[PDB]
């Protein structure tokens, strides 16, 4: 259910795909050498199941730091919501809770 | 080779956690060493600031590895570790960093004193000393490495005012000189 976008071509398939879909899209931009940002990988995974109506993206921002400076993410890990366009809520660091509970408020 | 290399100081020397370092600007022009102050109406606790006067050292730092003291006692990259102050605090308290959990005036603070907005982990104290692409020999950036990932830089109010060390582009590139016991 997660999906790695590997290029700024494909990044644009899949926000375009989901818009047309009108589903929220839940972003991840994370680091491979960041602890605090491989931590959140399962914690991410599991809500990706959790919410089948939304999409999940993986964003490595060594990959495709164009994105990251598109949408001011400077720390990692940084999950992102998304709808049509326009960021709905951001959570910055590997707050769990935080992260498991802004889902259910934007996503149902 | 596998593990991290050494950290070093000025003289070339590598950084030990039993000794002192002044946390110089690689560049003089853009100031000193890093020092304590209070800012935005606040006394309690000292921010960590960037002294704006190239020629001062600024206070010297105490560096601690996060989890097993090794038995070489060397600073290492890429390796988690705490920093304190080694010099008096008016706010009379603990003088060891944390990255401020709250987001006072639009920015997030490297602070000292007690944590008061925790965190499940117990990691806004945790840092990271870094190499970057094109750095000189000796250059080094700091990065708070607790529940994220993040470069610090030094937030600069040219009209006058204090400079505050804190999470923001681009890092601030520092050297390390060992300071005398």
């Amino acid at each position: 259910e997660v999906i790695s976008v590997h290029s700024l071509e494909q990044w644009t398939m899949q926000i375009e795909e989901a818009n047309t879909a009108k589903k929220l899209v839940v972003i991840d931009f994370t680091a491979s050498w960041c602890g605090p940002s491989r931590i959140m990988a399962p914690v991410f995974a599991d809500l990706a199941k959790k919410f089948p109506n939304a999409v999940f993206l993986k964003v490595d921002v060594d990959e495709l730091k164009p994105i990251a400076e598109q949408f001011s993410v400077e720390a990692m890990p940084t999950f992102l919501f998304m709808k049509e366009g326009d960021v709905k809520d951001r959570v910055v660091g590997a707050i769990k809770e935080e992260l498991t509970a802004k889902v259910g408020l934007h996503a149902a | 080779a596998a593990d991290p290399p050494p950290v070093h100081d000025t003289d070339g020397h590598e950084l030990r956690a039993d000794a002192n370092y002044y946390v110089l600007s690689a560049n003089r022009a853009h100031g000193g060493g890093l020092t304590m102050a209070p800012g935005h109406g606040r006394h309690c606790p000292l921010f960590v600031s960037q002294d704006p006067n190239g020629q001062h050292d600024g206070f010297p730092v105490r560096i601690t590895p996060y989890g097993v003291a090794p038995s070489d006692k060397i600073i290492r990259l890429s390796t988690d570790v705490r920093i304190s102050f080694r010099a008096y605090t008016t706010c009379l308290q603990s003088t060891e960093w944390h990255i401020d959990s709250e987001l006072a005036a639009g920015r997030r603070h490297v602070i000292t004193g007690p944590v008061k907005d925790p965190s499940p982990s117990g990691r806004e104290n945790a840092f990271r000393i870094e190499k970057y692409s094109g750095a000189e020999v000796h250059e080094y950036k700091l990065m708070s490495s607790g529940d994220w990932c993040q470069d610090l830089g030094v937030f600069r109010d040219l009209k006058g005012g204090a400079w505050f060390l804190g999470a923001t582009e681009p890092y601030h590139v520092v050297v390390f000189k060992k300071a005398p016991p």
